[PDB]
DNA sequence: TTTTTTTTTTTTTTTTTTTTTTTTTT
DNA sequence: AAAAAAAAAAAAAAAAAAAAAAAAAA
């Protein structure tokens, strides 16, 4: 059937360790433990994530190495494999979950009203608990300098590029270099799905761990147990618990392209409250699990043993107003003096000359008055400004150098792509096929 | 059975016989060992060695014969060997958290001489399946890398115990056998609930390349046939499209072949492939002799002159535009900007004259003697053709980009034929490429930038037959004017009529066609066709080719010159003259000569094997650019 | 005026593969 | 309860070649 194979790791050790690094931790720089008082401010409906360190978690690990006695590598375990840790922190967080201490507030949850029905029901006359559940769980990558600090060496948090991802950093935690191309819209995904069961016992609960499912249509419970032909369920979205979905595709940048190759791309997924926080045209730092993703359906067959990928997204590290700072800086300008001049020479200051075309740039970038006639009139205070003259003369550095200080502003070329007059209603894009 | 384990008895006496390959074991192993223990780190060596079959032959006959004939009865049993010799060599523990399940077992590479086996993708036919090939060709078409499923391990509850199962497909093995499904397995053999545990599983990269023949050895009227070769695990991205390669591995067939459920069909075949063991380039490594030489000529004063006149010896005169390809071959430096922006290193050379006057068999050596070079034809290309095409991957299914002429010559030259023949539509692309370096595509949902940095030599035609001096310049070049500032050297060149030319030209002509190859006898036709035997062994002064190719090679990756003011102060002075007389020059003069100035120092320098842009640099650039604008040489 | 030039307009799907999952049928 | 048979699952599309018009000029 299926051999056998000895492997060092227990999960035992590791939930007892996980339970003692919960309560016992402290941050050695509010006093007592550092995520029971987050679990706290969880619990009074106020924190939707919750994030662990793994700085943290090698600070316990040098507290016990202080006290001398042994520990399980806790932070290997989770670099090496983090698909099963999540549901091992999961479980721990809901053992040790305060009780709500204030503020109960219980106004028009449905989900709320559903379970308070349940209680008098069911008493009178189990539940997967991932339902009740609130927080998402997310990981925190290392730190070089806190890694630095106590050596240890770190993988997590380094740098790759999409082209530095192989095969052999499947299942584990690790951390993408890129520019954000193409962002989806958030859409709600099925993880514990609710059947309302024609008034025979109540309705029935199932979980979903893939990205497709069959429903259940048959009631199984002891009053629906009678042998008559009575119904199928049917499916209850109020009862239901969704999830916040997103992907997006992360593209390697120029710099990190051999010469005569085209640059590859990676999948992101994230769910719940980091969903967001990519947007196109963003180069960002994007830490998760990578994973295999099924392939099936049609054209798995071709493939055989070929399966695709994606990364679970867990953080990110993007690289890169009225105040009384901004209200002073425009009054030491004006002290300054010559604004004129120093405004118009200031742009570009590698050409050397033109200062009178300089002078209109700067007219061009402000803009005159847009005033509304009555009876339909209308006048313009936008800019016309057109530079002739011959060729080499800084044409196109000039132009181009402008487009820098406004944010809103656009570079149109000749007839190598038609963006000018491009206000098409048709818009053939592969996603859905259908016109934007 | 028994022939397995008599054959990895015979394989591990031969290994400690030769000592050769358990020393590379040793230190494959110990830079391994020792790299993982370096904390503070500034990568990995994969487990692979190549063993020659030359020493198998005189070790064991019958073990070679058998290897070179029947291949999948003879590697397998040779590789658990190899593997047990690397096991019993690494006394060191490694109790890694996972390096426990995947054991990456140790495989093996050929060399030497294949006799018979050394073919081409044309003489590959139904006689040598199952059997140990090289294949020499040009690689065209490259698939996308993808990871393999080879092991999969689950975790079971309530029990604590781990269950691994083993997959195999046609292409992971040599050795046919039941095939698997490839779905995880969900439930225990007691029927306890399994779950999958990743980072505990072993997968592997996969590509498949296409491997053509070569052009110039196909018969007469006849196209060039391709053949697929398959690559795994660190064999991945060792090739590129355009790239000459000689693969080794196995010829095996696969799949059904419709004599299956199907209709009998005479249309319906089996179908072939490779299992590629190593690949082999066909970059020149430099001994000391060689490196000391080149420092030792580059003393000499006169060495600019030897180098130019060095090119093309068949060619007669063009003194000054061999010098100009000269100077193209060892570009500039490149200065990255702010604002996003760089300044192009490469010298881009045009030449326009009359019929018959050897600009098309200059293109041809400079095609033969650099690095990286792409032929291209007016009336035969296509803007999609130049920049980039979308295409589709079958092995995988999804919609990708394929290189074009242009991107494939990164850091390399394109020579260009027929330049003013081709269409305006055509035309346009190749502007883009000439000033921005890069190719922007916005198709079929694929945005992208791709970098493409190459020097153009391009020939062309006037409007009429011949170059006419009583009319004005821009009537004669029928290309427009911003495509004509994008070329730093543009050459016209014009065929007179003198009887001392004539005499000494048709001597120097005369005399070349009077050439014999040696070991040909007079009258006996040259027999261009090697007689199937592609290779042996598989892996006044003037100097020959592959020492100027060493020299350029070692210049351009060696030395990087920096201006200084000496040299400004030349270059300023003769931009100033230049601009400011009445002379007619058959190109204008702008603000850009004196980059061009810069650019030709640049080079000038990196001849010179220095470090620092001098004042002879700056006279000969300046010679140089006097030639061309004006002809006052 | 009769030559050259120019946009431009359909041209596309007829086929595939062995699993994997369903209904009939002894 | 255990066999034999029968479909779904396609998707996709740019890139090039040939022919007839409706605007330009030695
Ligand atoms: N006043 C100036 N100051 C500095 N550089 C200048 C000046 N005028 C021209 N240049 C030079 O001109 C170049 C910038 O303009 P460039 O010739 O590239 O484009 P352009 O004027 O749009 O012409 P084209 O018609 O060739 O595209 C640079 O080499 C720059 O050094
Ligand atoms: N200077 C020369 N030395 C040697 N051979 C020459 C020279 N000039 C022309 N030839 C010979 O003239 C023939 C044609 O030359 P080639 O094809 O290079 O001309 P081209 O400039 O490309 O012509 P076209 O304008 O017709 O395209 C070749 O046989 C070449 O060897
Ligand atoms: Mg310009
Ligand atoms: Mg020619
Ligand atoms: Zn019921």
């Amino acid at each position: 059937a299926l051999p056998s194979i000895q492997l060092p790791v227990d999960y035992n050790n590791l939930f007892n360790e996980i339970t003692d690094f919960l309560v016992t931790f402290k941050q050695d720089t509010e006093k007592g433990p550092k995520y029971m008082a987050m679990l706290q401010k969880v619990a009074n409906r106020e924190l939707n994530s919750v994030i662990i360190d793994l700085d943290d978690i090698l600070q316990y690990q040098n507290e016990k190495f202080l006290q001398g006695t042994q520990a399980d590598d806790l932070v290997s375990a989770i670099q090496q494999n983090a698909n099963h840790f999540t549901e091992l922190f999961c479980r721990a967080i809901d053992n040790n979950m305060p009780l709500p201490t204030k503020e109960i507030d219980y106004k028009d949850d449905v989900l709320d009203v559903i379970l308070n029905q349940r209680r008098l029901r069911n008493e009178r006359m189990l539940f997967p608990p991932n339902l009740t559940r609130r927080y998402f769980l997310y990981f925190k990558p290392l730190s070089q300098n806190c890694a630095r600090r106590y050596r240890k060496k770190a993988i997590s948090s380094k740098p790759l590029s999409v082209r530095q991802i192989k095969g052999d950093f499947l299942g584990q935690l690790i951390t993408v270099r890129g520019i954000i191309t193409r962002v989806s819209d958030v859409k709600p995904a099925v993880e514990v799905i609710a059947y309302t069961c024609d008034q025979c016992g109540y309705e029935v609960f199932q979980e979903v761990n893939s990205r497709t499912f069959t429903p259940l249509s048959e009631c199984t419970s002891e009053e629906c147990s009678q042998n008559q032909t009575k119904g199928q369920l049917f499916m209850s979205t109020r009862a239901s618990k969704f999830s916040a979905f997103q992907e997006c595709k992360i593209q390697e940048l120029s710099q990190q392209v051999p010469v005569g190759h085209i640059p590859r791309s990676l999948n992101i997924h994230v769910n719940g409250t980091l969903v967001r926080s990519l947007s196109p045209g963003d180069i960002v730092d994007v830490t998760g699990i990578f994973l295999p993703a099924p392939y099936t359906g049609f054209k798995a067959l071709k493939a055989g043993l070929l399966t695709e990928t994606y990364l679970e997204a867990q953080f990110v590290r993007q690289h890169k107003s009225l105040t009384s700072d901004v209200e002073e800086r425009v009054m030491e300008l004006i002290t300054s003096g010559d604004v004129y001049n120093r405004l118009a020479k200031s742009i570009a200051p590698e050409i050397y000359g033109n200062l009178d075309v300089k002078k209109a740039l700067l007219l061009l970038l402000v803009g005159g008055v847009d005033k509304r006639v009555g009876d339909g009139m209308k006048i313009r205070g936008d800019i016309n400004v057109c530079l002739m003259g011959d060729p080499g003369v800084a044409k196109s550095q000039l132009l181009k150098a402008i487009c820098k200080i406004s944010p809103r502003g656009v570079y149109t070329t000749g007839k190598g792509s038609s963006g000018v007059g491009l206000t098409a209603a048709v818009m053939k894009d592969p996603v859905t096929d259908e016109m934007i | 059975d028994a022939v397995f384990g008599d054959r990895v008895r015979r394989f591990q006496e031969f290994l400690d016989t030769f000592t050769s390959y358990r020393d590379s074991v040793r230190s494959i192993q110990v830079y391994n060992s020792n790299n993982a223990a370096n904390y503070n780190d500034d990568n990995i060596l994969p487990h692979r060695i190549i063993i020659s079959l030359d020493d198998l032959r005189e070790f064991d006959r019958s073990f070679w014969s058998g290897i070179l004939v029947e291949p999948a009865y003879f590697i397998p049993p040779a590789e658990k060997a190899l593997t047990d010799l690397a096991d019993s060599m690494d006394d060191v523990p490694h109790p890694n958290a996972s390096a426990v399940s995947s054991r990456h077992p140790w495989k093996l590479s050929f060399k030497g001489s294949f006799g018979a086996h050394a073919l081409s993708p044309r003489t590959l036919t139904a006689q040598h399946l199952n059997k140990l090939v090289s294949v020499e060709g040009i690689v065209t078409k490259t698939s996308l890398v993808r990871p393999k499923l080879i092991r999969s391990v689950h975790y079971a509850a309530k029990t604590g115990r781990f269950h691994y199962r083993d997959y195999t497909d046609a292409t992971t093995t040599l050795t046919t056998r039941i095939p698997t499904p490839a779905i995880y397995p969900t439930e225990d053999t007691e029927g306890n609930k399994l779950t999958t545990e990743y980072g505990y599983s072993t997968f592997i990269d996969h590509q498949r390349i296409t491997v053509q023949e070569m052009p110039e050895m196909a018969p007469a009227g006849q196209l060039p046939r391709s053949i697929d070769v398959i690559l795994d695990d660190d064999l991945v991205d060792k090739t590129k499209p355009g790239d000459r390669v000689n693969v080794v591995g196995v010829f095996k067939s696969l799949g059904a072949g419709g004599m299956n459920q199907s209709n009998s069909n005479t249309l319906i075949g089996f179908k072939t492939l490779i299992l590629g063991n190593t690949v082999y380039p066909l970059r020149q490594m430099l001994t000391d002799f060689d490196i000391r030489n080149i420092n030792k000529l580059s003393k000499k004063k006169d060495i600019f002159d030897i180098l130019s006149q060095s090119l093309a010896p068949s060619i007669y005169g063009h003194d000054h535009i061999k010098k100009a390809i000269l100077l193209m071959l060892m570009g500039g430096v490149e200065k990255n900007l702010e604002n996003g922006s760089h300044l192009r290193g490469d010298i881009n050379i045009l030449m326009v004259g009359d019929p018959s006057t050897a600009k098309s068999q200059l293109l041809r050596f400079v095609l033969n003697t650099a690095s990286l070079a792409i032929a291209t034809t007016g009336r035969g290309s296509s803007g999609v053709g130049l920049t980039a095409a979308v295409t589709t991957d079958r092995e995988t299914g999804e919609r990708r980009l394929e290189a074009g002429a242009m991107v494939l010559a990164d850091r390399g030259v394109v020579c260009i034929d027929e330049f003013d023949k081709m269409t305006d539509v055509d035309r346009v692309a190749i502007h883009e490429v000439m000033e921005q370096q890069t190719v922007t595509i916005a198709k079929a949902g694929i945005h992208t930038t791709l970098n493409a940095r190459c020097s153009v030599i391009a020939a062309a035609n006037p409007v009429f037959g011949q170059y006419d001096v009583n009319r004005d310049p821009h009537q004669n070049i029928a290309l427009p004017d911003s495509l004509l500032s994008r070329f730093d050297l543009l050459f016209v060149v014009t065929d007179d009529i003198n009887e001392i030319r004539d005499r000494s030209i048709s001597e120097h002509v005369l005399r070349t066609h009077r050439y014999l190859p040696p070991g040909y006898l007079e009258g006996e036709p040259v027999r261009e066709r090697l007689n199937l035997s592609l290779a042996v062994g598989e892996d006044p002064k003037l100097v020959t080719i592959p020492f100027l190719r060493k020299y350029v090679q070692y210049a351009k990756e060696r030395v990087i010159p920096q201006l200084t003011q000496e040299a400004i102060n030349v270059i300023v002075k003769n931009y100033t003259d230049l601009r400011n007389d009445d002379n007619t020059k058959k190109s204008p003069i702008t603000a850009r000569t004196l980059e061009t100035l810069i650019r030709l120092a640049t080079a000038h320098a990196k001849v010179r094997l220095s470090k620092t842009v001098n004042k002879v640099d700056a006279k000969v650039a300046a010679n140089l650019l006097r030639f061309a604008l004006l002809g006052e040489d």
